[PDB]
């Protein structure tokens, strides 16, 4: 099992790459007197929004 | 990074060899930076080696 | 695989132990990283420019 | 503009690049270029 | 050596800048996607930014990712981060540069 | 014959700007990155071009 975990972590192009994200946040909450500059249809995990 | 094991007893008198690596290596992503740098000598001629 | 090995001059197995199928791959072919700063031999091996 | 090489062209343009096409920037120092324009 | 790529980037990433990073691949035919990402150094543990870019004959296999090092996500403290990993990942290659 | 760089010099270029061009050719079997660059002065015109004048000249 160490083969699967470590080498797929280290060299992802070497394995079948599910590159498209599987999970997303809901849309960012609007502010009082403010909005999001990069509004979009999907918000992958770890994405920043301004 | 190195992973290593020990001989509990050697082979001898024609018994089966250990037949497997005593040390394995795995590529890491390192946490620290290399503090090793070239200690270029003051005056001796530096060979390209 | 060979179920039963031919023995005592019993007839060896006949035909190929492999066959090949076309597919659609899920995984991509990894490319060469070129020699960068190193000299490239025509084969694609790399050596010190020195 | 221009340069001694593709790598030098990129460096003097103020760029850098990742490629497998047998070139790399790393040879060239981050020197304070001072040509007058 | 038909399948090749260039990713080209500013010589230095300015902190908090919106930096436009552009990728070209050569000799591919099947439409495929890559991600370009900025990651903490040396550990690659923290992604400062990432961009999915689709590359196709439709794009002549060219795209750019726009990536920004938000100033607060850097660890800061006594030591400024001096260096960062730019990364590319695709079905066909991965490379990272400091 | 290759398409020329027919482009508007957009307003973000008005500080003197720069151009770089490149291709990769795969050669016989070995690839080479080929590239060139040039300097482009863009005449310092502001975006606002704020014009202020004493009307009772």
């Amino acid at each position: 099992d160490e083969e699967l975990e470590h080498l797929r972590l280290l060299e992802p192009h070497c394995f079948p790459l599910s590159l498209v994200p599987t999970e997303f946040c809901p849309s960012p909450p609007a502010l009082k007197d403010g909005f999001v500059q990069d509004e979009g249809t999907m918000f992958p995990v770890g994405k920043n929004v301004v | 990074q190195s992973k290593v094991r020990s001989v509990l007893r050697p082979s001898q008198f024609g018994g089966q060899p250990c037949t497997a690596p005593l040390v394995a290596f795995q590529p890491c992503i390192p946490s620290k930076l290399c503090k090793i740098e070239e200690a270029d000598c003051k005056n001796k001629f530096r060979c390209d080696s | 695989s060979v179920a039963v090995y031919g023995q005592y001059g019993g007839q060896p197995c006949v035909g190929n132990a492999f066959e090949t199928q076309s597919c659609e791959p899920t995984r991509g072919c990894p490319t060469e990283e070129g020699c960068g700063e190193r000299f490239r031999c025509f084969s694609g091996q790399c050596i010190s420019k020195s | 503009g221009g340069g001694l090489n593709n790598a030098n062209v990129f460096h003097l343009a103020g760029l850098t690049f990742l490629t497998n096409a047998n070139a790399d920037d790393s040879q060239e120092n981050d020197e304070p270029c001072k040509e007058i324009l | 050596q038909e399948q090749t790529y260039v990713i080209s980037a500013p010589k230095i990433f300015r902190v908090g800048a919106s930096e436009n990073i552009v990728i070209q691949v050569y000799g591919y035919t099947e439409a495929f996607d890559a991600t370009i990402s900025i990651k903490s150094y040396p550990d690659k543990k923290f992604s400062y930014s990432s961009g999915h870019v689709h590359l196709s004959s439709e794009n002549k296999f060219q795209n750019s990712a726009i990536l920004t090092i938000q100033p607060k996500q850097l660890p800061g403290g006594q030591n400024p981060v001096s260096y960062v990993y730019l990364e590319v990942v695709s079905k066909h290659f991965s490379k990272s540069k400091r | 014959s290759y398409q020329s760089i027919n482009i508007p010099v957009t307003q973000n270029m008005v500080p003197s700007s720069r151009l770089l061009v490149y291709y990769i050719v795969t050669g016989e079997q070995t690839a080479e990155l080929v590239s060139d660059s040039v300097w482009l002065n863009i005449e310092e015109k502001c975006g606002n071009q704020l014009q202020v004048h004493l009307s009772p000249d």
